């Protein structure tokens, strides 16, 4: 897929992404906080359509993500992120997608997610998370 | 306060 | 909270 | 160099 | 189990821990780097014996951990860390223990493990990792 | 003066500011690096004119500031920043302004300036620096 | 490398 | 002088140093906090005696240093730190020594001093400060 790297910011305000209950996660676009101002990052689109979108609007700054988890599996032979769950200190959003395959989880005891990077083709191939105090 | 803070990920095992 | 913190030195000029 | 560094965990999905 | 928290240091020099191919991970003792000097942290012992020990001596500072992974599962009804694998930029140590149950993985793209905390009773109940540049 | 706080970014690309050889430093506008992209921050204007401008274009990312120094003194009874000098790993820009009064210096042995905040009225009243790895 | 880095300001006294 | 570098820790519990009202700052020994435990670092001695000692015992962790300032000047031709003042969120310790020469100040708006490095011969030649969240 096309690689992307939003880089680092000072927090997360909103996360919008696509998912297909039969396949996997699609595109995603994050709205970060940049020194108190909302900063809408680039839209990392899927190569295809047919997804259901989800828009997670966090009550920044009182609400923040404390865990990201999901499932990794193959779709048409490609190893991709098939499901995602975002747990905040206030509630849980998800799971969205197909909760089948190999699970992964990044619980955060202290610190904040301040950026995302990865790759998206037909589906979200993989992703990494920026962490900072 | 005067205590240095750290980024801590986990726990795994719950 | 959800706001990233930074090391800030200063101010100079007071 | 002059580029600020960040802690990055992952990737997940490989 | 008895909770422990080594806190943060400036790197990792050695990791010693127990494992039982039939049960799970036992006690562990980490030797950190503290500003260029080796610093042997407290020995977090298992409540029992019968384990096989493993001593991972890292070629500090050229060698460092780039990923910690393993399996979580039940032993005598307790949810514990049953297996661990430590991958460095030079080689892979493990898996050690029972690679059955729910997998977990913490790949590190940039940054360093500088501390461990957790709980150990008969086995390693859970653990967290300190990350820093 | 009117307080400002640019917040934190990932580096510095350009620093533009005013100075008057008879009074003190005036307004300033910083162009930061934000994850590889130039990010022009807000222009913090002086309440007056009659200044000489200076535009420091850093050869980002090979060139970065290693020390900020200057002088603090009174102008029309107000304690302000009367002079500034920016030393990088490649060269020195300044001093600009009036090098009289109380000197101050922030040499950086390791780390980077990633943001500025302060206050500007007729002149730069004071300022603080964001530091990060 | 495996050595944790720190922000260091100074020196003062040169 | 003999160079030293205590490295980084998680806070400051006590600072002991020498001073001479006629010359400059002498030796110094810092007791850091290392993950909740007091950690007495190496004693960086002056090449000579005849100093008056000062022991600053901070009410860790409620009390912490918010500014270090002092004066730099020549003693027997050597440029050294002649005076030091440590301001905490609770009170001010100092000035100690000779408040003559070139002043310097490191006010900390956010962050903590977590280590010291420098050089000491007959007197404190120079020093640097480790900063961290
Ligand atoms: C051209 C392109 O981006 N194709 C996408 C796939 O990417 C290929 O995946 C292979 C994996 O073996 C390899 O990494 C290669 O570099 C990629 O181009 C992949 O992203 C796929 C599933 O989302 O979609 C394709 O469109
Ligand atoms: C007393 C003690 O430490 N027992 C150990 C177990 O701890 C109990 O586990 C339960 C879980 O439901 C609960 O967290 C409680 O606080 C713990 O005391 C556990 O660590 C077990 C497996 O390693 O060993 C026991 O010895
Ligand atoms: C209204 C205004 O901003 N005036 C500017 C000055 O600010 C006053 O300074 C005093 C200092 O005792 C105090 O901090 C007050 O809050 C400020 O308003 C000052 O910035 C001055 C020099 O640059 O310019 C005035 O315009
Ligand atoms: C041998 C020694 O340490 N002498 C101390 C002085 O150090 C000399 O200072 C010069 C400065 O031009 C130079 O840096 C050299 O490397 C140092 O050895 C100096 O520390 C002095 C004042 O404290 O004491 C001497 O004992």
């Amino acid at each position: 897929g096309v690689t992307f790297d939003d880089g680092a910011y000072t927090g997360i305000r909103e996360i919008n992404f696509e998912y297909n209950s039969e396949t996997a996660i699609g595109g995603l676009r994050v709205t970060y906080d940049l020194n108190g101002m909302p900063f809408v990052a680039e839209d990392h689109k899927s190569f295809i359509t047919g997804f259901k979108p989800v828009k997670i609007s966090l009550e920044f700054p009182s609400e923040y993500i404390v865990e990201v988890s999901g499932y990794v599996g193959k779709v048409e032979g490609y190893t991709v992120i098939r499901s995602l769950t975002f747990k905040t200190n206030k509630q849980t959003y998800g799971p969205y997608g197909v909760t089948n395959g190999t699970p992964f989880s990044l619980p955060i005891e202290n610190g904040l997610i301040v950026g995302f990077k990865g790759s998206i083709g037909y589906w979200l191939d993989y992703f990494s998370i920026y962490l900072s105090l | 306060n005067g205590k240095s803070q750290s980024i801590i990920v986990g726990p795994w095992g719950d």
